[PDB]
RNA sequence: UGACCCCUGCGAUUUCCCCAAAUGUGGGAAACUCGACUGCAUAAUUUGUGGUAGUGGGGGACUGCGUUCGCGCUUUCCCCUG
């Protein structure tokens, strides 16, 4: 049960890709061995150009597909 | 478990869940069925939407590849391994 | 368990259907705990494709949809273990 | 294509229009319910158990424990010792059990047909107090190198008491494997 | 599991009194059953054995499905082996 | 551990390509590798199913959600092989 | 360091209306006040409302449960 | 440390510790004997 | 409102009518009979709804867990 | 390919006793040590129990919108193909 080495992305602005062609963008604050990530200042980033900020959110690792760091870590 | 050991180094064609065919030299495996192919080439069957034309094949060279068992459907022998003798 | 019973069907001929609609008819030669089966002298028929005869084929258990076993199989005697 | 962008032209439908089962009175074959090497064994275990229980009732009706010629003396005075070494001479058992008090009579049980020593005897002391004094000390004694246990004989004192062959007794030296420790004594 | 000992019979009581008892009672009374699978096809037949993985051993099965006007197609399989993951719904004879 | 996992650990630090179940293919330098197939890359080139591409700097990918990986052919010369 | 378990516990104590996304489904979402949760991520709501992006209709469900595997993204209010 | 003693009656070996009341664990017999030493012993055959 | 975990919630839901929606739209409403450690539901006198509208009546129905989308009482 | 006949299966190590061509070659006992041999944590997010369903394609008649007249979307019947 070794957790992932995501210490590099801690406190960095990322853009995550989800299963159903959905994307989000927020700052990472913590992770878990099951890739359960907690990102704050998250935006929904729907299919359209419209943007909706809600802030603190949680994402399930089973549905998290990819995470890119916009701040190059 | 000689069923897999006897087939080491042979030129196997792996069938993917999406319908693709990865033909490469099966080097090694594991309990999860994660295979290692050398000089692999990817083939895919595209349906003809223009008229009754022969199936369109789009080959793609990859080299060394690591296929996940969960994504591996089946595998068969396309031909013997590359003979090193002249 | 029951996979042991699946592993006991060696040297018999069956027809397996896959989750992608592919059909495979051949004789079983070996099975593992993960349901992966190896069929020799087998004929595969992919969806919207032509049948092809393969001398060997190692299939994974996850992509298997179901099997079709012979009619004379002794179920009552083979399920004792 | 991708699982999300795949256009499902005919997604999974229900089963409401596909109920064509067989009628109720068309019951299943009754004789098609059995298994081999699973029920015949339970049947043999039940027969051997009932057969023994019936032999138990016949033995209880024929033989009377209290009305036994071998048994003599007061029941509260008599004592019971088992796990005794077969080589223990009568004099050796006297020298070991007269210490707690004088012994009026000593009885070594023997096999009726084989004649071999059973391994347990009944000792009748002159005074009931000598017996009670022996109850606590005698248990756990070592005679001829083999540990022996000692408890007041309940065959004619305790209500509803019977030996192994009749389903009663104490001690589990031959009970379920790894369930009764051999070190512990009665 | 809650009973990490190797002598645990949790699967036993599960199949005897849990939701999976439908298959035990099905094999007991030799009653038919209709199964809806991920193939969009329904398989109607009897059961002879199963386990925790929901893999049943069927006999005298009848596969049925529909394509597209919608045209129905059916066939028969006297002996087969169905997987559990691909199962969607099970329905015993409601009679 | 597994032989493919070991081949990945030694493949750490070189340019590799990775295709995921969603179809996207990412080719770039590998930074960190783990037993659970979790791969981190840098300065990658992404190709989507439609064909469009993009530019990224630092990326991490879950292992279970990967279809396959392409590693340098020179790795075939490893001492274990 | 805040973890998802502690954050879910905070939202639970706060009784805030948490919205949840579906796995492989983008058009439908569910919102309700969480009552409890297990390690499997299954969540129970007191008064759930199923909202769709295309229809914008909020279907009332009441006290319900939702599987953790189907969850994709949590959102406050 | 072990201090094996031989019981008089049952001739059984048994450990005994200091301050331990002297009694064979096996037969409750109160007479014991020290085991023959291990020291090297020699005898000119005179 | 004290915390009520999903397992006790479903346990209390046992015996009462419940409708469950599947990942592909179809729904099933019936008297909850029992569940297992994996949430394999078994209903009685179940009625199948297709695309929200009533489709028909099935009866006793055993359904796996990994196929259902959600569950709701009544 | 293979009847009959042998062990119920360990690569390595430790101690006791014994046969012995007596430092080797072997047998009767256990001891707890590595192996990825099996069962359960393994059907509850990371492979060993699914949101990768397989749900089509093409030839004739048969609608409409845009049009570069090649086509993108869209609506019907008969045929070959899986
Ligand atoms: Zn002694």
């Amino acid at each position: 049960a070794h957790p992932p080495e995501l210490k590099k992305f801690m406190d960095k602005k990322l853009s995550l890709k989800l299963n159903g062609g959905r994307h989000v963008q927020g700052i990472l604050r913590g992770f878990d061995p099951f890739m359960n990530l907690v990102i704050d200042e998250c935006v929904e980033m729907a299919t359209s150009g419209q943007q909706n900020n809600i802030g603190m959110v949680v994402i399930r690792g089973n549905s998290i597909i990819m995470l890119e760091a916009l701040e190059r870590v | 478990s000689s069923k897999m050991l006897q087939h080491i180094d042979y030129r196997m064609r792996c069938i993917l869940q999406d319908g693709r065919i990865f033909i490469g030299t099966f080097k090694a495996f594991d309990k999860h069925m994660n295979l290692i192919l050398c000089d692999c080439d990817e083939f895919r069957k595209i349906k003809p939407k223009n008229s009754k034309q022969a199936e369109r094949e789009e080959k793609r060279v990859l080299g060394l590849v690591l296929l996940r068992g969960e994504n591996l459907v089946s595998m068969t022998v396309e031909g013997p391994p590359p003979k090193d003798t002249g | 368990k029951l996979v042991r019973f699946l592993m006991k069907l060696s040297h018999e001929t069956v027809t397996i259907e896959l989750k992608n609609g592919t059909q495979v008819h051949g004789t079983i030669t070996g099975v593992d705990v993960s349901m992966n089966t190896h069929l020799k002298a087998v004929k595969m028929t992919l969806k919207n494709r032509e049948p092809v005869q393969l001398e060997t084929l190692s299939i994974r258990g996850n992509n298997i949809r179901y099997f079709i076993l012979p009619d004379s199989l002794p179920l009552d005697t083979l399920l004792v273990d | 294509k991708l699982p999300h962008e795949k256009h499902h032209n005919q997604p999974y439908c229900g089963i409401a229009p596909y109920i064509r089962e067989f009628e109720d009175p068309r019951d299943a074959p009754p004789p098609t319910r059995a298994e081999t090497r699973e029920e015949r064994m339970e049947r043999k275990r039940r027969e051997k158990i009932e057969r023994r229980q019936q032999e138990v009732e016949t033995e209880l009706k024929m033989w009377d424990p209290h009305n036994d010629p071998n048994a003599q003396g007061d029941a509260f005075k008599t004592l019971f010792v088992a796990r005794v070494n077969y080589d223990t001479t009568e004099s050796k058992l006297r020298r070991e059990f007269e210490v707690y008090g004088p012994i009026k009579r000593i009885h070594m049980v023997y096999s009726k047909r084989s004649g071999k020593p059973r391994g347990y005897a009944f000792i009748e002391y002159e005074h009931e107090r000598d017996m009670h004094s022996a109850y606590k000390h005698a248990d756990g004694k070592k005679i001829d190198g083999r540990r022996v246990l000692v408890d007041v004989e309940r065959g004619r004192t305790v209500k509803g008491w019977r030996p192994r062959r009749l389903g009663g007794g104490l001690g589990g030296t031959r009970r379920g494997g790894a369930d009764v420790n051999i070190r512990h004594s009665g | 599991e809650m009973t990490p000992e190797e002598l645990q019979k949790r699967e036993e009581e599960e199949f005897n009194t849990g939701p999976l008892s439908v298959l035990t009672q099905s094999v007991k009374n030799n009653t038919q059953v209709l199964i809806n699978c991920r193939n969009n096809k329904k398989l109607l037949g009897r059961v002879k054995a199963f386990d925790r993985h929901c893999n049943m051993v069927l006999e005298n099965v009848k596969e049925m499905w529909t394509e597209v006007k919608p045209v129905n197609k059916d066939r028969y399989i006297s002996k087969m082996f169905l997987r559990g993951d691909s199962v969607i719904v099970v329905l015993r004879n409601p009679l | 551990i597994g032989v493919p996992i070991k081949v990945l650990h030694e493949a750490e630090g070189h340019i590799v390509t990775c295709e995921t179940n969603t179809g996207e293919v990412y080719r770039g330098k590998l930074i960190e590798a783990e037993d659970n197939m979790n791969c981190q890359m840098s300065n990658i080139t992404v190709t989507y199913r439609d064909g469009r591409v993009a530019q990224l700097e630092q990326v991490y990918i879950r292992g279970s959600k990967i279809r396959f990986l392409i590693l340098p052919d020179m790795l075939k010369n490893a001492p274990m092989l | 360091m805040v973890q998802p378990i502690n954050l879910i516990f905070r939202y639970l104590q706060n009784r805030s209306r948490i919205q949840v996304w579906l796995y492989e489904q983008v058009n439908m979402r569910i919102e309700g006040c969480i009552i409890g949760f297990d390690e499997y991520m299954n969540l129970v709501l007191d008064d759930a409302e199923e909202i769709h992006s295309k229809t914008k209709s909020r279907k009332q469900l009441g006290r319900i449960m939702l599987k953790g595997d189907n969850i994709t993204l949590l959102q406050s209010v | 440390q072990p201090m094996i003693y031989i019981c008089g009656e049952c001739h059984t070996e048994n450990e005994i510790k200091s301050r331990d009341p002297i009694r064979c664990r096996e037969c409750g017999y109160r007479i014991m004997y020290k085991k023959r030493t291990k020291r090297l012993v020699v005898f000119d055959a005179r | 409102s004290l915390p009520l975990n999903p397992k006790p919630f479903l346990n209390g839901l046992t015996g009462k009518p419940v409708m469950v929606k599947l990942k592909w739209g179809m729904e099933y409403k019936g008297y909850l009979v029992s569940v297992d450690g994996y949430m394999n539901m078994q209903l009685a006198n179940t009625e199948e709804y297709i695309d929200g509208a009533l489709s028909g009546h099935l009866g006793e129905v055993l359904i796996r867990c990994n196929n259902v989308l959600y569950i709701r009482g009544v």
